[PDB]
């Protein structure tokens, strides 16, 4: 019934900070915990507040650049981490303890915030096509493909002749580069004999630099 | 702080135990809550207070709480059941809630399967644009794990290359790609450059060369 919702991704320059919201949809003796995820790592405990108690607690790691405040007029908590790192890009979470000790099972869960720390500008993507030949056929199927490169930040969206082609498409998660832009590839499977009769365009949207390519891709 | 088995694989209805290994100051005097995640979604409460069952939990998960140390419990183990599994409990020592590095549960088994490799040269305007890129598309490949090497001739080349980690697809195999920079003159100077995919001790090697 209660849900728990999140105020949306950030991007963030190393030094700077963020704060994050966390807006009670509804439903409070409860105490509330944020929790980090780096990528593909586990579960990190930051800290909590216990609003009926005005009572917070920081796991000591943080403490110095974190805070935790309740909101009571709109039971909206949050949770600013300041002199930000590359190490604090994370999925932070929002959780609601299951009564007022931070024993309790964390029982209703926010949906999750990426916050990404990068010293990388804004830059829509190169995208150069892929295109078929004779070493990228086998038994009478061509692979051709765009490559999107050189963007900051995630996401990019993309698709096929306008989402007219989706069978054999393979757009491939993104690789980040040492420079700190991203670069990602996608390509699509189609009969040889369509060569000559059909028109191959990748959609690359890269949305945070309004930006938007069409790439015809010939053999 | 607490440590759990990074993976455990069992086969499908049988039953697999997650054990959570602490110190006094935790697991020894406090509560032992367990969390399920999904791929790419937030945890979720699976047992609470050592034993509890939320609400709409099945009654396959189980857990038990002995000493320093903690167990989950899965029988009937399903497919569903693939996910994260956390182990969590207050610290007084350290005054904060502390979890287990967390446990992957493959349940068994797919078919084994090689990756699929595509080996794409520079294209002619990004050459015209004075950059060289290689790009290896690696696909289709069960279980999750490649590494890749590449060759410019038939000597190896570690400088300019940058691989992704390997990422699961909707067929449930998993999909990895890698990229070698080069000068649009490396490329030319060279008779041909290789990537190389190792999975599971056998290698796919595609090779592509100057027009």
């Amino acid at each position: 019934q209660v849900q728990l919702v999140q105020s949306g991704a950030e991007v963030k320059k190393p030094g700077s900070s963020v704060k994050v919201s966390c807006k009670a949809s509804g439903g409070s003796s409860y105490a509330i915990s944020w929790v980090r995820q780096a990528p593909g790592q586990g579960l990190e405990w930051m800290g909590g507040i216990i609003p009926i108690f005005g009572t917070a607690n920081y796991a000591q790691k943080f403490q110095g650049r974190v805070t935790i405040t309740a909101d009571e007029s709109t039971s909206t908590a949050y949770m600013e981490l300041s002199s930000l790192r590359s190490e604090d890009t994370a999925v932070y979470y929002c959780a609601r303890h299951g009564n007022y000790y931070y024993y309790s099972g964390m029982d209703v869960w926010g949906q999750g915030t990426t916050v990404t720390v990068s010293s990388a500008s804004t830059k829509g993507p190169s995208v150069f096509p892929l295109a078929p030949s004779s070493k990228s056929t086998s038994g009478g199927t061509a692979a051709l493909g765009c490559l999107v490169k050189d963007y900051f930040p995630e996401p990019v969206t993309v698709s096929w002749n306008s989402g007219a082609l989706t069978s054999g498409v393979h757009t491939f998660p993104a690789v980040l580069q040492s420079s700190g832009l991203y670069s990602l590839s996608s390509v699509v499977t189609v009969p040889s004999s369509s060569l000559g009769t059909q028109t191959y365009i990748c959609n690359v949207n890269h949305k945070p630099s309004n930006t938007k390519v069409d790439k015809r891709v010939e053999p | 702080v607490l440590t759990q088995p990074p993976s455990v694989s069992e086969a499908p209805r049988q039953r697999v135990t997650i054990s959570c290994s602490g110190s006094s100051s935790n697991i020894g005097n406090n509560a032992v809550n367990w969390y399920q995640q999904l791929p790419g979604k937030a945890p979720k409460l699976l047992i609470y207070y050592d034993d509890l069952l939320p609400s709409g939990v099945s009654d396959r998960f189980s857990g038990s709480k002995s000493g320093t140390s903690a167990s989950l419990a899965i029988s009937g183990l399903q497919s569903e059941d693939e996910a994260d599994y956390y182990c969590a409990a207050w610290d007084d020592s350290l005054n904060g809630a502390v979890f287990g590095g967390g446990t992957q549960l493959t349940v068994l088994g797919q078919p084994k399967a090689a990756p699929s490799v595509t080996l794409f040269p520079p294209s002619s305007e990004e050459l015209q644009a004075n950059k060289a890129t290689l790009v290896c598309l690696i696909s289709d490949f069960y279980p999750g794990a490649v590494t890749v090497a590449w060759k410019a001739d038939s000597s190896p080349v570690k400088a300019g290359v940058e691989t992704t980690t390997p990422s699961k697809q909707s067929n449930n195999k998993y999909a990895a790609s890698s990229y070698l920079s080069l000068t649009p003159e490396q490329w030319k100077s060279h008779r041909s450059y290789s990537c190389q995919v190792t999975h599971e001790g056998s290698t796919v090697e595609k090779t592509v060369a100057p027009t």
